[PDB]
RNA sequence: UAUGGAUUCUUCACGGUAACGUAACUGAAUGUGGAGACGUCGGCGCGAGCCCUGGGAGGAGUUAUCUUUUCUUCUUAACAGCUUAUCACCCCGGAAUUGGUUUAUCCGGAGAUGGGGUCUUAUGGCUGGAAGAGGCCAGCACCUUUGCUGGCUCCGGUGCGCUUGUGACGGCCCGUGAAAAUCCACAGGAAGGAAUAGUUUUCAUGCCAGGUCGUACUGAUAACCGCAGCAGGUCUCCAAGGUGAACAGCCUCUAGUUGAUAGAAUAAUGUAGAUAAGGGAAGUCGGCAAAAUAGAUCCGUAACUUCGGGAUAAGGAUUGGCUCUAAGGGUCGGGUAGUGAGGGUCGCUUGCUACAACGAUCAACUUA
RNA sequence: UCAAAUGAGAACUUUGAAGACUGAAGUGGGGAAAGGUUCCACGUCAACAGCAGUUGGACGUGGGUUAGUCGAUCCUAAGAG
RNA sequence: GGUGAACUAUGCCUGAAUAGGGUGAAGCCAGAGGAAACUCUGGUGGAGGCUCGUAGCGGUUCUGACGUGCAAAUCGAUCG
């Protein structure tokens, strides 16, 4: 309605982005997400890469 | 975009008259073209047929108002005044 | 489909005079017939049956009678045999000759 | 007046949920609505005609050369029966992710979307009427009355095209935009009706009868009037093609004209035109008169303004022919599973499989 | 504008042979008022048709408008009485 | 003592007429900025006792022609 576009084939690009950006972006979420997951735990033995400091010290004296 | 700057819905008229009328009356055009409610359905409907007339089609109501408000403000105290001395009569 | 197309005209009437060559005619033709853009490009979709009486054309082309009409006319006047002859239908895609 | 049906002891129909529907299926006073029966303007859409064009066929002209050439026939009344619309209405439904949706912004829980249906038939289409009509040619037959004898009347397309009727919006008013004439339909159940009949016969078919006038013509530089067969006046309606934005100009075809005492010479004279070196308003009360410009395309624009103007301010640039290039739309799809709703065929993802980026085709004049 | 005819008569009467115009918001087709037999067919040219006129809407004669279905009268408006 | 509103001035009721252009008024949307207020920007859209300008309608002028005219009020240019 307001202006926002040129004519039929330039539209049909448009069509190519709405396409383009509802698959390439959407998937680009569910694939971030995806790729945070585990690495997290990598994380979790670099925590303990350096505070095994207090893991060093403790429990199993019996 | 913005069509006009500040001569608006006259702009129709142009640089024809004094400016001083043009400047008057295009207020009284503003008042004249607005709807209004229907109480009865919410909506809106209300509009000028005639000076006084106030017609309605969101449930179908029309009163005879002011000019180019519906009510005026004569109306609204007459209105709570014989309200309100009819209860001060009635009551 | 590819179906000849048949056109049936007596030329045996100015010919039982003498006065005419219908080989004369249909090579007239032969080598002038609009197919396909170039007069006389006539590769095997044509029949030219003539006899020196009856010619018929029996040709898978484009091709009307009144086309053939337009072959006399330039024809008769070339050799201006016009007037003596009329193309005269039969009925559709059937003509006739004349001698007066 | 007959006929047939009707509708009934459910006295004077059926059904659908409602949509609504029929060949039917009584009614005083009192009302009732409807029609008649009435503003303008704007866009937008749609009907009808015209104009434009192709093929097919019959008719005719061109032709040194080209010229499948330039033209010609291809029609369907009132009236019947079918079909057909905006709009509208009832089920389902509850909507925010708000959605639906105009060209131009509108609507929906007082139910939207949507999914179902119900409905006016404008309108248009079909068929009959109504082909025999008409027409178109083509052929003979001869004083031939001219009679005979055939054929054709087919399929297109196209549109910011023209003319016209619709639809639905939108504008405007301290302006809000006829009358009667007429005919319904519903109350009304007055009043009257079947039971062996009953019947309105808004259901059908079937009898007869259609005052009085007016009606030909002109409708105008001769049928009107102006004193006149007077260059004066006199109300209404229809528009081919080129050209061009144009009903502007100009030409061309149909339509229709082709009428203005005659003749011979060409002198001033005027009248009606044009042309002029050079200079340019001195001339003239006075640029009277005359001269100059101009369309389209791109640039640019002063003062003042009561902000809107001014402004086209003013003032700058462009305009042949040809051969090319770009963009600017529509219909159809996206199968080896013999597959779907079937169960000559049959279609989506289509590579009894159940369903997942595009390609095939027709079409413009528009700018660059 | 040319040939023919016709008549004693052909500028003015016909027919052929040409060129032009309006060009369709027509010199087109008409219709309303208005006119009214002009309409149309014939015999004629006194006189007109400012030359002519053999021709006219000229002179002598005839012929011509068809309605249950189309307008009037219905209605009412302005108005009238 | 009679007649004219057919000419002309005025009212009412029924009827008829008006190319092709410029103009963009309002409405509404799209974008940007702003906290909003608002600010622009791009549109849509088709207003005007608007304008050019045709049919039209009048007549300002040349003091045009005429000036016993086609004319007791014509014709030419011109204009609104």
């Amino acid at each position: 309605k307001g202006n926002a576009f040129k004519h039929k084939r330039a539209l049909v690009e448009h069509i190519i982005q709405a396409k383009a950006d509802a698959q390439r972006e959407k998937a680009l979420n569910e694939e971030a997400e995806a790729r945070r997951l585990k690495n997290r735990a990598a994380r979790d033995r670099r925590a303990q890469r350096v505070a095994e400091k207090r893991d060093a010290l403790l429990k199993e004296d019996a | 975009a913005k069509r006009t700057k500040k001569v608006g819905i006259t702009g129709k008229y142009g640089v024809r008259y004094g400016s001083s009328l043009r400047r008057q009356v295009k207020k009284l055009e503003i008042q004249q073209h607005a709807r209004y409610d229907c109480s009865f359905c919410g909506k809106k409907t209300v509009k000028r047929g005639a000076a006084g007339i106030w017609t309605c089609s969101c449930c179908k109501k029309t009163v005879a108002g002011g000019a180019y408000t519906v009510s005026t403000a004569a109306a609204a105290t007459v209105r709570s005044t014989i309200r309100r001395l009819r209860e001060m009569v009635e009551a | 489909q590819k179906i000849a197309k048949t056109f049936t005209v007596d030329v045996s009437s100015p010919t039982e005079n003498g006065v005419f060559d219908p080989a004369s005619y249909a090579k007239y033709l032969i080598d002038h017939i609009k197919v396909e853009g170039a007069v006389g490009n006539l590769g095997n979709a044509v029949t030219v049956t003539e006899d020196g009486t009856v010619v018929t054309v029996v040709s898978t082309a484009k091709f009307s009678g009144k086309y053939l009409k337009y072959l006399t006319k330039k024809y008769l006047k070339k050799n201006q045999l016009r007037d003596w002859i009329r193309f005269v239908s039969t009925k559709t895609n059937e003509y006739r000759l004349a001698f007066y």
